[PDB]
RNA sequence: AUCCACGUCUGGUGGAUAAGUGCUGAAAGCAUCUAAGCACGAAGCCGGCCUCAAGAUAAGAUUUCCAUAGGGUG
RNA sequence: GACGGAGUGGUUUGGCACCUGAUGUCGGCUCGUCACAUCCUGGGGCUGGAGAAGGUCCCAAGGGUUGGGCUGUUCGCCCAUUAAAGUGGCACGCGAGCUGGGUUCAGAACGUCGUGAGACAGUUCGGUCUCUAUCUGUUGUGGGCGCAGGAAAUUUGCG
RNA sequence: GUCUCAACCGCGAUCUCGGUGAAAUUGUAGUAUCGGUGAAGAUGCCGAUUACCCGCAACGGGACGAAAAGACCCCGUGAA
RNA sequence: AAAUAAUUGCUAAGUUGUAAACGAAGUCAAGAAG
């Protein structure tokens, strides 16, 4: 996981979800590219 | 919704209810009551069951669907069931169950011994030179669902080699070392 | 200058309805006098203790900061439940709702 | 669960294992329940004891009445335990037959009085400077008692000179090395605080 | 080694009514007693 | 009783025979070394022509105490005299002899000097 | 004897959560830990341990005595 | 992570000159208290994570966080440890609490500048640290009255 | 015993009682805390918070505490 | 001190009642291409 202050999909499998408030990008195939804080 | 705008089929030998807010569905498995929100509402027609929501707000958009799916959920809980293997891969595993009792060797120094409600029938199928087998029954696709990822989270499948607790055929995340 | 008012006798007051996520997302601060003494507790932790620490409180800072809203406090007794004991004072109905 | 007792003193015994233990002597004499009280007349369940016989010269008459009630001879310490497992009535009798199947006790007391101390023995202070290289007067002073305008004062809880010792104490588990039902006397390894003759609670 | 095993149960909770998690670790001749 | 710039007598054959405790080891604040103690030491002097040099560093482990030891059984003991030997970076011993008595502490710690001592207590 | 350490003995013991992990699941036919619900999850928070503590002027409770009870001075 | 860009803070160096018939100054000692931008210990996500050992980020301030050689030193270098030897604020915390080695009086000397009296991006030896605590603050310990008659005990625990 | 790292002992001062009895200082005071505000660092302003009335011992954070019309710095068509 | 006044919408953040580059578009109104 890394926070940003913008956070984008930057693979196609990437989706962008909302959690309490916060966004969250989360890639099963590849955890690699999570983020924070959207 | 598209789906919280669709009959539920009820099967042979199921009866459904409404008393109190609370959805209630008796079959040959078993009994499930859901309470439903009353902004959704339900009727029983022909062996049918049919939601409608008053206003098209994003709340009830929501939950139209949600209500459906709950319910179509408990209808085939209390008629056929549902199905989950789990495989055990990696040697030294064993899993062999006595009565409702499960006894799983992981690879700790301890042993694990979980005790399951009748909901969630346990068997156990495990061959020599073949992984055994983890096999649960219930009506209940939430409680099911729960007991499941608890085994599993006892030992998860790690990418360098497909060892680990892993559903029947599931695709892994696999990383050469 | 002079108390005046009505003494008041409030009934199931824990039935008291709070809106929003204030029952346990209004922060109340205190200071226990020692340092690093700051504390925090919200209008659940009073419901605990019992209505008449909620009611007493916030009726409190709504009353004049002097000797005389001090004496005035008193006059004010809350209840849980539909049951209490003043029938030899003869209490009064009023529908709050007509205020 | 526990009795009232009296500090005797210290000795050292070898055990049978072959060790030598510093023992505490304790005389937990004959207690008397002195008063029952219950959860639907006084809030919660304890009981009373009493331990030391007192002369009725010592006795006011409120407390003899109190004793008189329960039909016990008057005592003169009195103090509650709870959580008992017997439910013992008014007027009986408790030894130190009740510790026979303890491994461990817990003792409170109150410690010996020191008086009116300085910082240094009363806190540890380490003293301000050394014995010599320019020390004035400052030998065992506290040194300073906090910052600069702000703050602009002394902090709640500063440590300081005043009264040390002559206040409740409790030492948790101590080993029980031996009962003797015949004196009324509990052995102890370890210390325990207060002075000889004081008067100690000894918990279960 | 074989000086402990793990035990798990799950027990209905009145707070919610859905089934907790109750787990331990007992001397390996001591969970027949447990369950 | 040894702390940080005591002195000991050096009890075996390594060549040195004066040496001076640096640090007490096995704790951020840890004071003093007893019998049984690991200490790292400089080698003060040694008898010409050794093998160990002077102002070497080294560890060495303590044999005899001034201050008295206290054993479970209600005796005590004490020595006229501080004594170790050294060690080397293995963890055994770096002489053949040991001269004088020794503690009955070191038969939990190391059986080489016991072993070879004139007597044990 | 007392006072001491360099001595001896003792001590640091369920709930709700953070970052996170999930189940079921729509809005949005799929996806989704969340939107309705639910199971977890830190030496941290609250309890649990120790001491003080009803001038807590909201001044509480119990047992008994007096109306010779009980005290002060010595 | 280059070329560039937007902010936050006010612990550095500055800019301004608004408070001051006197608002004691560096370093150390003693005593702390607060923050978290976390050094150790606790919990996690990712990894170019086989294991072991790491890297990086997130949550976390409960506790803990060494002794010496040199130097007035802060800071640094070094020695030996430790789980670790954190970073800061509080008049660069704290001199009606200590010290007085340094800086910054009057003596003297060197280099250097000046015709000289003298002077210093310098250096060197020496060189008085005052006050009986009123208010408040803090640590302890009492007297009076109250607590809807007066007393002797034992107590619950708001905190 | 300079220190690790302090412990104990004796007299004088200290504390209590009897006798005698000053001084520095002082606009008036029933003189609490926190943050804010403000001639820009608040006992005294604002909003909250805490606090029954009156002493004694002990320590020094604040009252930009006291003492001295700043010696530094600049200024005076000052002085030596 | 004086309206728990009347009527119509928006906000779900206690935002409010007394900061930006850059993200996601949470929601409401009016359109455009297709
Ligand atoms: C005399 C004034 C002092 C004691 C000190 C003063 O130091 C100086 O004057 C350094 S110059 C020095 C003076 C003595 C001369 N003989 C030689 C010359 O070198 C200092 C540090 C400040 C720079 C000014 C303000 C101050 C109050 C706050 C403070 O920290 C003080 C004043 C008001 C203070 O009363
Ligand atoms: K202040
Ligand atoms: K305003
Ligand atoms: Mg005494
Ligand atoms: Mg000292
Ligand atoms: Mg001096
Ligand atoms: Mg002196
Ligand atoms: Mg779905
Ligand atoms: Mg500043
Ligand atoms: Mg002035
Ligand atoms: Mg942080
Ligand atoms: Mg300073
Ligand atoms: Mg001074
Ligand atoms: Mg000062
Ligand atoms: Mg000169
Ligand atoms: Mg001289
Ligand atoms: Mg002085
Ligand atoms: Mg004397
Ligand atoms: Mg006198
Ligand atoms: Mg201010
Ligand atoms: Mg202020
Ligand atoms: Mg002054
Ligand atoms: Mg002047
Ligand atoms: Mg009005
Ligand atoms: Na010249």
């Amino acid at each position: 996981m890394k926070v940003r202050a913008s956070v984008k999909k930057r693979t196609p499998e990437c989706k962008i979800v909302r959690r309490k408030g916060r966004l969250y990008v989360i890639n099963k195939k590849n955890p690699k590219y999570k983020q924070r804080q959207g | 919704s598209r789906i919280g705008k669709l009959p539920i089929s009820i099967p042979a030998g199921v009866t459904v209810s409404h008393k109190d807010e609370i959805v209630t569905v008796k079959g040959p498995k078993g009994e499930l009551s859901q309470y439903v929100d009353p902004r959704i509402t339900v009727v029983i027609e022909g062996g049918m069951i049919h939601l409608e929501r008053k206003t098209d707000d994003r709340i009830e958009r929501s939950l139209h669907g949600l209500y459906r799916s709950l319910i179509n959920n408990m209808v085939q809980g209390v008629s056929a069931g549902f199905k989950r293997e789990l495989e055990l891969v990696g040697v030294g595993y064993r899993a062999s169950n006595q009565g409702q009792l499960l006894e799983l060797s992981l690879g700790f120094t301890h042993s694990i011994f979980m005790q399951l409600p009748k909901e969630v029938t346990v068997e156990t199928k495990s061959e020599r030179n073949k992984n055994p087998l983890i096999i649960l029954e219930s009506a209940d696709k939430q409680l099911l669902g729960q007991v499941c990822m608890k085994i599993r989270s006892f030992r998860k499948p790690e990418p360098y080699k497909g060892k680990g607790v892993k559903f029947v055929g599931e695709q892994i995340r696999r990383k050469s070392g | 200058h002079v108390d005046c008012g009505d003494n008041v006798i409030v009934i199931n007051a824990d039935k008291i309805v709070l809106s929003g996520n204030k029952w346990d997302g209004r922060i109340y601060l205190r200071h226990t006098g020692y340092p690093g003494g700051q504390r925090q507790f919200t209008p659940r932790d009073f419901m605990n203790k019992g209505p008449e620490y909620l009611f007493r409180k916030v009726v409190k800072g709504m009353l004049p900061k002097n000797r005389l809203g001090a004496k005035i406090i008193g006059n004010l007794y809350v209840y849980a439940g539909t049951e209490h004991k003043h029938e030899a004072q003869q209490p009064r109905q009023l529908d709050i709702n007509s205020l | 669960p526990g009795l009232l007792g009296k500090k005797i003193g210290m000795t050292s015994v070898f055990s049978a294992e072959g060790k030598n233990l510093p023992c505490t002597v304790i005389e937990v004499g004959p207690c008397v329940v002195t008063q029952v009280k219950t959860l639907e007349k006084d809030g919660y369940s304890a009981l009373q004891l009493g331990f030391v016989d007192a002369k009725e010269k010592h006795t006011t008459k409120p407390l003899a009445g109190h004793f008189k009630k329960a039909n016990v001879a008057p005592k003169r310490h009195l103090a509650e335990f709870k959580n008992f497992e017997g439910e013992h009535k008014l007027g009986d009798v408790l030894n130190v037959e009740f510790f026979s199947d303890a491994d461990f006790v817990d003792v409170v007391g109150t410690s010996k009085g020191k008086g009116f101390q300085g910082v240094v023995k009363r806190h540890g202070f380490g003293g301000v400077g050394q014995a010599t290289h320019g020390q004035h007067n400052r030998l065992r002073a506290p040194g300073a008692v906090g910052a600069c305008s702000y703050p602009a004062k002394v902090f709640k809880g500063t440590r300081m000179a005043g009264q040390m010792g002559n206040e409740r104490v409790t030492v948790q588990n101590l080993e029980v090395i031996k009962v003797m039902p015949e004196h009324n006397l509990l052995l102890v390894k370890g210390s325990v605080p207060g002075a000889k003759g004081s008067i100690l609670l000894i918990e279960k | 080694g074989r000086t402990y095993s793990k035990v798990i149960k799950m027990v209905k909770s009145p707070k919610t009514g859905a089934y907790t998690f109750q787990e331990e670790m007992v001397p390996n001749e001591a969970v027949k007693d447990f369950f | 009783m040894i702390q940080q710039e005591s002195r000991l007598v050096v009890a075996d054959n390594s060549g040195a025979k004066e040496a001076l405790c640096i640090r007490v080891l096995g704790g951020t604040r840890r004071r003093y070394a007893s019998v049984g103690d690991i200490i790292v030491v400089s080698v003060k002097s040694v008898i010409p022509s050794s093998d160990i040099k002077k102002g070497a560093v080294s560890k060495a482990v303590i044999v005899r105490t001034k201050k008295e030891v206290r054993r479970p059984d209600g005796s005590y003991i004490r020595f006229d005299d501080n004594a170790c030997v050294l060690l080397n970076a293995a963890g055994d011993i770096r002489g053949s002899r040991i001269f004088g008595p020794v503690a009955r502490e070191l038969r939990g710690t190391n059986m080489k000097i016991v072993s070879l001592a004139p007597e044990v207590l």
